[PDB]
RNA sequence: CUCCUCAUGGUCAGACUAUGUAGGGAAUUUUUGGAAU
């Protein structure tokens, strides 16, 4: 498995942000995360790249069309300074 | 990080420790800081003692101790409610059949 | 104040149990000095004290047991802790190998006459001293029977240099 | 002491075989007698010490023209620490697995010395018995007396006395030695030629010589062996100990 | 078969080489108690006798 | 410089450095003129010289020191083992191998690194052509 | 050079780690393109 895919499973139960390869982006909790990167999220504010925002309860995007995530800076600390 | 907890168990128990005399009696070919490449070294405060009174006597000094804590917790400091002789002394039997 | 003379035990200092001399030979010591006390038993510990007894053919004769058994002296733990340590772990027999003279000439040294369970400790002393077992000691060598130091011993005054009382 | 003054004074021992003699005893065809060639003999005095006792085996068998001649072809250097004037060896070597070997027979072992003697003395005859206790009764001894400018060939048997008393007296036993005497031994009729030549067995370690090895070696023990080149007896392979020690000086 | 029993051979003579040169690493009745105790207790009741015999003497020094 | 010293006075060190650069010609050069006077005992032990100017180290250092890949705390496992170089490399069970150095962990590549160490299975068959030529 | 697979030697109660004459890194979530304008 991947150590970002190990870390990603760290970040469970913590609010992230997901751009995908559209470009909206949802924030919101992270319920799951597969090793394929599919997520399934909690309570999402989305931001459209036109401007607009959206509030949905539950989401489910694929792994292959996330662009990237920005997790908390708690798991910062460890154990991926080894 | 891993290594110096390796370290940590190194300065932490003793009796791998007291042997810096492996040597016995040898001859080497080359103000106490960062080591005079001799003697005995100690590593948390970077000095370097070329008797062992002095080497183990700075180790039990507070400020070899308080720089040793500094470097990660405080374990040195640190009731009997029974389970320490229950459990950790049944925990000795257990070790020592165990290396026994 | 002469080295630590902390806490109870007969109601005057638990370190002057141990002439002045041999107490300082010992503190002045290098097995003191390394594998003892603060820095190496993180404060005062009984267990990971027993830890280094122990950890310590065997190499361990009965300097290193005068030593220990200071420091069972200076830390002073719980009579209780003395019962369990004594009668548990049958399942193993090098556990209790050093440990016997070591918790006998300790309560030797602690108390004359909790009185009953101190009495019923040294009878259970006794029945170890029927249970017929070798040892070997060092000052010299002389290996002996644990009958004839543990009846030498309490029928004794000095031990090893160190006087004892009678209880 | 230790190597480096006998090691440097090893170089020197070629200079040995330039005189060479024997007191010379009445030949007689009765019993067997050994031709020796000067090329085996050469080697084992460079391989050996000045000081310490070197001894292996030797091997040959009877050739056709004279069976009661006995051609020394192969000499099997062994297992063995030495000491001043005494040395321990381990046992008969089995060496029916390598070629060249067609019936090899046992004829006896040869060892160094610094004393000039007309008897084997106690340290050799014990170490004769329990070598050839119940195994070979005949077998022989060569005997060399080294020291700097010739050598000497003093050849030896035993009789059946001699091994009850090694049996016996092993571990020191000097006054047993004085009362056994020179008597047991009977001089043998040992010869030194150009005309034939011979080689050595060596271990398969090739390492003989277990001086500082001490935990090594084993007096009753098995070993493989070889032919090849033997070493010096303070040579590179010999010396480990002093490799680690020489870098353990300046340390790390 | 003769080498493998080489290569055996080879390899305990290694091994026990190798036990050995730990070991160079490293350097650098019951009723003879019972009757012991017997005779003990006989020579603890020979001197409480004696001191029960001083004390007698003591005893005849005062009626005297 | 066989044995691997660097040293703190460095005018041993710069005498020494001038051995490191020349040290292997010379030695090389003696040893081909031995070849060709066709002296045995110089021959071979000038070889493990020439050997030793190159690789840097003693004979009874273990050959596994001149392997990049090969660890430090085996090699000195090996050096205080005082055992002889062939029985390590007729050993061939790698989990064997492990046992006899001692150390479970490498084992495996150790046995690696031994089958990539020069062996060899070597025979000869002389035979006269003639009383004076031999082939 | 890296990840996986496999083999392996070890350790722990499937996982981890060194090595490998090993297999591999084009068919949906990544490295053989849905990009191009």
């Amino acid at each position: 498995n991947g150590i970002p895919v190990k870390l990603l499973n760290e970040a469970q139960g913590h609010i992230v942000s997901l751009e995908l390869t559209t470009g909206a982006t949802y924030r919101g909790k992270l319920v799951e995360s597969e090793d394929s990167m599919n997520v399934q999220l909690r309570d999402v504010i989305a931001t459209e790249p036109q401007g607009a925002v959206t509030h949905m309860d539950q989401i489910f995007v694929r792994g292959s069309q996330i662009k990237f995530i920005v997790v908390p800076d708690l798991l910062k600390n460890a154990p991926l300074f080894k | 990080p891993i290594e110096l907890q390796a370290l940590k168990s190194k300065y932490t128990n003793y009796d791998h420790l007291i042997k810096g005399s492996l040597k016995d009696l040898n001859k080497r070919k080359l103000s106490f800081k960062r080591g005079k490449k001799f003697g005995f070294y100690c590593d948390i405060c970077n000095l370097t003692f070329k008797d062992t009174l002095q080497y183990i006597d700075h180790l039990n000094h507070k400020v070899h101790a308080i720089k040793f804590e500094n470097l990660f917790d405080e374990p040195l400091i640190i009731d009997v409610p029974q389970e320490e002789f229950e459990l950790c002394y049944h925990n000795l039997i257990k070790d020592f059949v165990e290396v026994r | 104040e002469s080295n630590i003379s902390p806490k109870q035990l007969n109601n005057q200092s638990v370190s002057l149990v141990i002439p002045r001399l041999t107490r300082d030979k010992i503190h002045n010591s290098m097995y003191y000095k390394v594998n003892l006390s603060n820095e190496s038993l993180r404060g005062n510990t009984m267990v990971e004290l027993l830890k280094v007894m122990i950890g310590a053919h065997l190499h361990m004769m009965v300097i290193e047991f005068k030593c220990i058994l200071m420091k069972l002296i200076e830390i002073r733990p719980n009579f209780q802790q003395l019962n369990f340590l004594l009668n548990v772990k049958n399942e193993n027999g090098f556990d209790s190998k050093y440990i016997i003279a070591l918790l006998l000439v300790y309560a030797r040294l602690q108390y004359y006459y909790e009185n009953d369970l101190i009495k019923l400790f040294k009878v259970q002393l006794y029945k170890y001293s029927q249970h017929y077992f070798k040892l070997k000691s060092f000052p010299e060598l002389c290996i002996i029977h644990i009958d004839e130091l543990v009846d030498w011993l309490a029928t004794q005054d000095h031990i090893w240099g160190i006087p004892l009382g009678k209880c | 002491n230790e190597w480096r003054k006998s090691a440097i004074a090893n170089t020197l021992l070629y200079l040995r075989l330039k005189n060479i003699y024997v007191s010379a005893d009445d030949f007689v065809e009765e019993q067997n007698v050994y031709v020796l060639p000067k090329n085996l003999l050469k080697k084992f005095i460079e391989i050996s010490d000045v000081k310490i006792q070197v001894a292996a085996f030797i091997y040959g068998m009877s050739a056709k023209d004279h069976p009661k001649v006995k051609e020394i072809k192969t000499v099997v250097l062994v297992p063995q620490l030495g000491h001043v004037g005494s040395v321990q060896i381990s046992n008969i070597p089995d060496i029916g697995d390598l070629p060249d070997t067609e019936g090899l027979e046992l004829l006896g072992w040869i060892h160094t010395q610094t004393e000039e003697l007309k008897f084997m003395a106690a340290s050799e005859v014990a170490t004769h018995s329990k070598l050839f206790a119940d195994k070979k009764r005949d077998c022989i001894d060569i005997s060399i007396f080294s020291t700097p400018g010739s050598v000497s060939l003093s050849a030896y048997n035993l009789t059946d006395e001699g091994y009850q008393w090694g049996e016996e007296n092993k571990d020191i036993m000097n006054v047993l030695s004085e009362g056994f005497e020179p008597t047991f031994s009977t001089h043998a009729q040992l010869l030194l030629s150009d005309r034939i030549t011979g080689n050595f067995i060596i271990p398969s370690g090739n390492v003989w010589n277990y001086t500082f090895m001490g935990t090594a070696f084993n007096q009753e023990g098995d070993y493989n062996f070889k032919y090849g080149i033997p070493l010096e007896f303070y040579n590179e392979m010999h010396r480990p100990v002093h490799f680690l020690q020489f870098s353990e000086l300046a340390g790390d | 078969d003769d080498a493998r029993v080489l290569q055996t051979k080879k390899e305990n003579m290694i091994k026990n080489i190798d036990k050995a040169n730990q070991v160079a690493k490293n350097y650098e009745d019951s009723e003879k108690e019972r009757q012991k105790w017997f005779e003990r207790q006989n020579e603890r009741k020979q001197k409480h006798r004696r001191i029960q015999l001083a004390k007698q003497r003591e005893s005849e020094e005062y009626e005297a | 410089y066989f044995s691997q010293l660097k040293f703190e006075g460095f005018a041993l060190n710069s005498d020494i450095v001038f051995i490191h650069q020349n040290a292997g010609r010379l030695l090389r050069a003696m040893f081909e003129i031995c070849l060709k006077r066709g002296w045995g005992h110089p021959t071979r032990m000038l070889l493990n010289l020439c050997k030793s100017a190159t690789t840097k180290m003693w004979p009874t250092n273990c050959p596994l020191r001149q392997f990049k890949t090969c660890p430090v705390e085996v090699i000195k496992r090996l050096e205080a083992s005082t055992v002889p170089w062939g029985d390590y490399l007729q050993l061939e069970t790698p989990a064997e191998v492990g046992r006899a150095i001692r150390s479970e962990k490498y084992g495996k590549q150790v046995y690696d690194l031994l089958k990539r160490f020069p062996k060899m299975s070597v025979t000869c068959n002389a035979q006269p052509i003639t009383r004076s030529v031999m082939r």
